[PDB]
């Protein structure tokens, strides 16, 4: 890997089980991507974002945007948006 | 004390990553655990050690042992760095994705000099609204520390940045692999008397948050929260939002032919109430009298006196683009997807007014029959669904866009002007 992309996942509701949601999101990251860590970031009125530090490669064929679409299909996800992209 | 956000740019083999590596290593900002573990190996020579240590730093990052940023303190600032992806597909993520960089470091190798890429890196720096550049002419060892090569590459790097409206910026001859002029002053280039790179970082001007500009908050998500009501979530880009302010949402209000607006009751950032929100704060806020169904992602909040500018289907806007990639050629009628702030909308290329020279900024051909990969151009676009955009000289934060099509990033652009029709 030589690229980290931070993907911000918002839950559908403040009462979403975030442990359950994290586990589900982890299973839909495609095999050629990796995962450095997941952080939780409280936003507002009880909504907590999950921030996935997705590992990838700075090449054609890799897209953190496609990882975010896999995430948007998972139950209890409102949105997934790529924040930061940066080489390591 | 002041925080500055820096983005390193340049051709991905010209040493910019190594430059960031050298900054951390020579300021002593390597984890003690790594440095102690290397000592077990005994003598390996300086070069082996720096390479091994930077490789160990990458592994710690990848294991989640700062992952996405490099951070260090200087005498007068906290510096956060981003090492920008060079592949053109990620440009949409740069334009649309997170924080304002205060400064860019463009690293250009003495050897190869300016590359076809470089004009793209420059234009991208401007498009992101980055106020200050620092230039680094790197790998000076591979050209024997020669002044007359440094000056050529400096001069031609200067034209690209000058054309974009950069000037009076540092241009520093460095070697990232050996250290010359990154943090340690060189002995190999007495002909150079400017700052070292870490000196240039320390002297980036403290950032002025755009609080003077009209309030703009692009909306990311929209919730109905039991017991509180309608809560937009977005980052304030410009201006300031205070509790009790009235805000209006566009293009919601234009689309529905009525004010989709109301009073701000509370504001939260990181689950803490705020009385006011400033540029860069990612907030949820409770707006009274607005239905959750009447606002969505891509709408933008504004004060009622200075509401967000809507470009309707009946209107068009002028833009300046760089064509990053297209498998054939762009022609009038081309209809890709425009991504700006939190909005995305189909757009129509209505005219191609000019092909521009990124070395001088001057019209090289009026009304070209098409443009293709690597052209810089002035086009006229028509949104196929309404969108909020601002002229870049008024509100740069809402004047930058990316063009997407057939899966890939086609163009990056800046909004010059808006014509009501």
């Amino acid at each position: 890997f030589n690229l980290v992309g931070v993907i911000r996942v918002m839950p559908t509701d403040p009462d979403v089980n975030l442990d359950e949601l994290e586990e589900k999101l982890k299973k839909v990251i495609p095999e050629k991507y990796g995962l450095a860590k997941v952080e939780r970031e409280p936003i507002a009125f009880g909504l907590v974002a999950l921030k996935f530090y997705v590992l990838g490669r700075d090449e054609e064929g890799y897209s953190f945007d496609e990882v975010a679409e896999k995430f948007e299909e998972v139950e209890n996800v409102e949105s997934a948006e790529v924040e930061t992209v940066s080489r390591i | 004390k002041p925080h500055v956000n820096i983005v390193f740019i340049g051709h991905v083999d010209h040493g910019k990553s190594t430059t960031i590596g050298r900054l951390l290593y020579d300021t002593g900002n390597i984890p003690e655990t790594i440095i102690k573990k290397f000592e077990e190996m005994g003598e390996k020579g300086k070069s082996f050690k720096f390479a091994w240590v930077m490789d160990r730093l990458k592994e710690e990052r990848e294991r989640g042992i700062d992952v996405a940023h490099t951070k260090f303190e200087t005498p007068h600032r906290y510096i956060t760095i981003i090492d920008a992806p060079g592949h053109r597909d990620f440009v949409k993520n740069m334009i649309t994705g997170a924080s304002q960089a205060d400064a860019a470091v463009l690293v250009v190798a003495a050897t190869d000099g300016v590359m076809p890429q470089t004009k793209e890196h420059a234009f991208l720096a401007r498009t992101l609204g980055i106020k200050h550049i620092i230039v680094t002419i790197n790998k000076m060892d591979m050209v024997n520390y020669d002044q007359k090569v440094f000056e050529k590459v400096k001069a031609q790097v200067e034209k690209l940045l000058k054309t974009l409206g950069y000037k009076d910026f540092p241009v520093i001859p460095t070697s990232a692999w050996n250290g010359d002029n990154v943090v340690k002053k060189s002995d190999k280039m007495p002909w150079y008397n400017g700052p070292t790179l870490i000196e240039a970082l320390d002297q980036i001007p403290e950032p002025e948050k755009p609080i003077d500009k009209p309030l703009r908050i692009p909306i990311q998500d929209v919730y109905s929260i039991k017991g509180v009501g309608t809560v937009p979530v977005g980052r304030v880009e410009t201006g300031k939002l205070k509790v009790g302010d009235v805000v209006i949402f566009e293009p919601a209000s234009t689309i529905f032919h009525k004010p989709i607006q109301g009073e701000v009751k509370s504001i939260e950032m990181h689950h803490e109430p705020l009385q006011e929100a400033l540029p860069g704060d990612n907030i949820g806020f409770n707006v009274r009298g607005v239905s959750k169904n009447d606002i969505k992602r891509g709408d933008v909040a504004g004060h009622t006196d200075k509401p967000p500018t809507v470009v309707r289907t009946k209107d068009t806007f002028k833009a300046q683009i760089i064509v990053l990639n297209h498998p054939t050629a762009i022609t009038v009628g081309y209809s890709p997807v425009l991504h700006a702030h939190t909005a995305q909308i189909p757009v129509r290329f209505e005219q191609i007014l000019a092909k521009v020279d990124p070395r001088t900024g001057n019209i090289v051909e009026e009304n070209p029959q098409f443009i293709k990969t690597g052209d810089s151009a002035i086009v006229v676009l028509r949104p196929m669904k309404p969108v909020v955009l601002e002229p870049v000289k008024e509100i740069p934060q809402l004047g930058r866009f990316a063009i997407r099509d057939m899966g890939m990033t086609i163009a990056a652009g800046m909004v010059i002007s808006i014509q009501k029709g």
